[PDB]
Parts: structure tokens; sequence; C-alpha cells
């Protein structure tokens, strides 16, 4: 699920709690599509109420069903709510709430985000940016490790509580370690930006558990995202909870901080990368990958769905084979997964192309992965007991009024229905031959 | 160009921006963003929607095929007008004023009609303007010319 999906199912009392941070308004309209954007910017300045009518003839008529899409989000997110007009009209007016935060955000005014960072003067034991980037990639690859079952990797234990309840992982039993489930090779083969939201979504709906505070967690996420990269930020100003909450972030790589008790902490690249590099294998038409990378965590991620030949200390030479391939799908893994993974990570030298990857590598994967599912079975129940076509019309009318039929031949009259309504059908036939 | 006045101008905008500071609110207000709304809305100044609206329909085919005559024949008589100019030699002289007199009575006897016609059908559309305006620049270029030729006889 994506930002959008996961605000519309919010009350409009959390909607307009969240407005009340600039920066969770700037996200939102950041994440609306592009004609909504000039809405939002041409109603911006806007004291008074504009007529339905006249907002619809701002876009053609040829492109109407975008403007009916924007505007039908616009509604859902309630960034603007319709205004009864005089003399029987609709006003459409923003949120003022909204409009008054997103004004503060863009022009300015109020208090900072931040309380201060001056205040103790500069940092005794800062880092730098590359520090901060290799950290938090040292934690990501932690993280996934845990995800594998490698020993090396050992996280905290409501961590992986987390992962048993997103159901990437499954614990059959107490004490042993659970096992990753084909869902956990799928957001494996997601791409980090994507594996980021995925996962603080999941922490947002577990957090009710918590019982802590939803509108907190979205504004200090979205004051994360757009933190300057290398600029600390003071932790004061904060509950309790959130601080907490903030530890789970440390633990995820995130946010560095050097002790709980530290004032400062430095918000790092995947933090804002969550709002929203050039890619390090190269694919060529004989179905082999040229990876530029060293750690184990990749190397496994490749291995899942293609056969590796070599492995010099900077570069990882493997070919795609049907084998492999078909031995990924089994896993759980569907092709459109692995093409968006190859996308994702493509050379920057392979970007030259018009497409990113070969047709025909694409074009061999998605045949081989109809390959499995190229033949259907449905376990059932076959009637082929007909004398007369309309005993068999009346009963297959039936069958589709309760919605167990699998499959139907009125040329034949042969009719093939699930196990589970079979005893049902039995039974109205018998009614019907017995009233008869 | 002027005076020093223009240094006294950019001394004072000099001086006057020396000490800025950005603004926010003085920027736009309500009534002017209503206001830039309302014109730049379908049928607002800068949005005029009209443009020849029913053009193709107005002043019926019949009005039509008469001003495409009309046109034809003002610019047959321009264009006989203007080969004959310039006026170098005298036969040309006596040519020039017979074409005026021609273009004179046909404006007297077509134009003034067709006048009273649109003015009787109330036609908005200014089709006369354009053979007005014509007639008015080689009337106006041949009382040039004799002047200047009256002006190289002085």
């Amino acid at each position: 699920r994506n930002l959008q999906e996961f605000l519309g199912g919010l009350s409009p009392g959390v909607l307009d709690r969240l407005y009340g941070h600039p920066a969770t308004c700037l996200a939102v309209f950041r994440e609306l599509p592009s004609l909504a954007k000039n809405w939002v910017m041409r109603m911006l300045f806007l004291e008074q109420p504009l007529p339905q009518a006249a907002v619809a003839l701002w876009v053609k008529k040829e492109f109407s069903k975008a403007q009916e899409e924007s505007t039908g989000l616009l509604s859902g997110l309630r960034i603007w709510h319709t205004q009864l007009l005089p003399g029987g009209l609709q006003g459409l007016i923003l949120n003022p709430i909204f409009r008054q935060n997103l004004r503060i955000a863009l022009l300015g005014g109020g208090k900072a985000w931040s309380d201060d960072t001056s205040q103790l003067g500069p940092d005794k034991h800062a880092r730098d940016v590359p520090s901060l980037d290799k950290y938090a990639e040292e934690r990501w690859e932690v993280v996934l490790h845990f995800m594998v079952g490698s020993p090396s990797a050992a996280v905290s234990q409501d961590l992986a509580q987390l992962l048993s309840q997103a159901g990437l992982m499954k614990s059959t039993e107490p004490g042993e370690p659970p096992c990753i489930t084909s869902a956990g090779f799928q957001f494996l083969l997601l791409d980090t930006p994507a594996q980021l939201w995925y996962f603080m979504l999941q922490y947002l709906q577990t957090a009710q558990s918590r019982g802590m505070d939803l509108v907190e967690i979205l504004s200090f996420l979205f004051q994360l995202s757009f933190s300057t990269l290398g600029k600390d930020y003071s932790v004061e100003g904060m509950s309790d909870s959130l601080l907490n909450f903030l530890q789970h972030l440390r633990e995820f790589g995130l946010v560095f901080q050097r002790k709980r008790k530290s004032r400062r902490y430095y918000p790092t690249r995947l933090a804002i990368n969550l709002s929203s590099q050039p890619g390090f294998i190269v694919v060529e038409t004989n179905y082999r990958l040229y990876a530029y990378t060293e750690s184990e965590l990749q190397i496994a991620l490749i291995a899942l769905f293609s056969e590796m030949l070599y492995r010099f200390p900077n570069m990882v030479v493997a070919q795609v084979t049907r084998e492999s391939v078909q031995q990924a799908i089994a896993s759980g893994i569907t092709a459109q997964q692995i093409i968006h993974f190859l996308r994702t990570r493509a050379h920057p030298v392979m970007l030259k192309q018009t497409p990113v990857l070969p047709p025909t590598i694409t074009d061999q994967i998605r045949l081989w992965e109809l390959e499995r599912d190229r033949l259907r079975f449905t376990e059932g129940v076959l009637y082929n007991q007909f004398l007369s076509q309309v005993d068999f019309e009346l009963l297959l009318a039936h069958a589709r009024e309760l919605g167990v039929l699998v499959f139907e031949n009125s040329a034949k009259r042969l009719m093939v229905v699930t196990p589970a309504g079979h005893s049902d059908v039995k039974r109205f036939w018998k009614r019907q031959k017995h009233s008869s | 160009a002027t005076s020093q006045d223009i240094i006294n101008s950019f001394q004072s905008i000099r001086q006057e921006m020396e000490a800025y500071t950005p603004k926010l609110t003085q920027v736009l207000s309500s009534s002017a963003a209503s206001s830039t709304i309302t014109a730049l809305s379908p049928g607002g100044a800068l949005m005029q929607g009209g443009t020849q609206q029913a053009i193709n329909q107005m002043v019926p085919n019949d009005i039509q095929s008469e001003l495409k005559h009309l046109y034809v024949a003002v610019g047959e008589l321009l264009r006989h007008f203007w080969s004959c100019f310039p006026v170098n030699t005298p036969f040309l002289e006596e040519k020039v004023v017979k074409m005026k007199s021609n273009l004179e009575r046909f404006q007297v006897t077509k134009l003034c009609p067709f006048q009273e016609k649109i003015r009787r059908q109330y036609l908005s559309t200014n089709l006369v303007s354009h053979i007005e305006e014509m007639l008015q620049t080689a009337y106006n270029k041949l009382h040039t010319w004799q002047s200047r030729r009256l002006m190289k006889k002085t």
C-alpha cells in the first residue's frame, strides 16, 4: 500500500490533526498528482470559496477524467471541503488549518520545526556524511540478514516480533528462530525506499497495540523526511513515547545517535529517501549479470533468482538460467518483482539505452514465469446426470446464485462445482424432486 | 535623456533597496487574487471567449458573396493603381486620376448601400473597416505623391 491508501481510511479528526504540522502538509502536497498541485497553488491565496463549475472549467473536456480523479482524491484526503455558497451554489475552499500550515511552510512564519541546535554548541563526537551512510548501510544489512536467518546478525526481541506480526517470518515454535516466508522474499526483492515505507506502515498499524499517538509519529516521520542531511536536531521537545519510537529508529539505521541520553541525533540518508542509488548490475543479452557489489546480502539476493559463476573481489558474474528462475518462482517470487529489482539495481551505463533492460531478457523471464501457471487444476465435483435441459438450467441457476459454480457447459449439460457447495446443491436438487 | 532627475531617482531607489526585508502578507491580497482569477476566467478580459463565435454563420453567405466580389473589385483596382505607381511619365498622371475617380465611384455605388444594409441588419462585424482602411491608405498615398509633385515644382 501507498501513503494515499493509508490516509484514505483515517478519520477526519486524525487528518485534521495531521495538517497541524507544516511538514506533513508539504509531504501531502508533494504526494498529490500534477493537476492537484496546480489547483492547490491557485487556491492557496483565496479567502472565498469558488464554484464547482468554475473549477471544472479549468481543465479541458478531453482531460476531464484526470480532473475527476484529482477532485476525488482531494475530497478523500479532505484537503478542501465543499462550502454552501449562497443561492444554492456549492463553493470549494481549502481547509483553513491545512492552508495556514502550507503557507507557513512555504512563505514562512511561526516557530521552527526544531527547537535549537546552537544552544549546546558543536557536537564533541560528530560524524560525517560518509560515516552516516556507512552506518545506515550496515544497519540495513544486519536487519536483512536477520530476516534471512544468518547468526551473524542479531537484533532486539521487539524488532523480531514486529517482523512476525508483519507476516514476513513465522515462528512455528517458541525458542526456535522463525523461517522467512514467500512474503519475506517479496519484501527482500522490493526497492529500499519501498521496503522502508512498508516497514513504517506496518509500524504505524501495530502502534495501536502500544497505544502511541499516530499523529505525533506521522508528524515526526515527515519532519525527519525533510530534515537536512548532516545536521543534528534537538532531542528535547518530544514526548517520552516518541523518543522510545526514535530509539527503534536508531535500530533501523534511519537516525544515528551516540547514546540514548544524548540530546543530538543525525538523520541519515535512508530517512530522507523515505519521502521518495546509481545501480550496480550490468545485464547482457546472453543472460549474464555482472554486479559491482561485495556484501553478502546482494550476492544472496542475486543468487536467489540466478546461478552464480564467478566471484571476483569486486565483481560477481552470474548466469540467468531457466532452472534458476523456476526455482525462484517456486520460492514465491514473481517475474515482475525480479524485473523491477533488476531495473532498480541497473548500472548507470545501461541507462544510456532507451530501455533500461533489453526486451528479450524480460520477455524470456515472463514466459518462464507463465510455464508454472500453464496448467490449471480445480478440485471439485462434476454433475453429468441431467435428463432434461430445463432441470439442468434450474440447478445451474441455483449454483450461480450460491456462487459455488466452477465451470458450466450447457451444450453437453455438464457442470463442475466446489466440494463445499456440493452438499447445498444436492439438498436443493433433492427438494425439487421431492416437492414435485 | 532628462535632467539629473534620473540620477536622483537612481539614488533614491538604491537607498530604498539598500535596507530591504522580505515580506509575505503584502505580496498578495484576497481581492487581487480574486480579480486576477476573474480576469483569467473564461470570458474575461484576457480570456475573451467571443473571438468571432459564429462568424461562419454570422453575416449570411448571401452577403458574404457580395463582400467577396467587392474585395475582388477593390483588389483589382488597387492592383492597377499600384502598377501605375510610381508615376514617371506625364501619361500616367491622368491615368491615376481616372483610377481615383473609378475608386470613388465604386465606393459610392457599393460601399454606401453595403453599409446601409449592414446597419439595417445590425451586423457587429467590422467588415467595412478593412475596405475603408485600404481606400484611405490609397487616397493618402495619392495625396502625398501629388503634394511631393507640387513641391518638386517649387
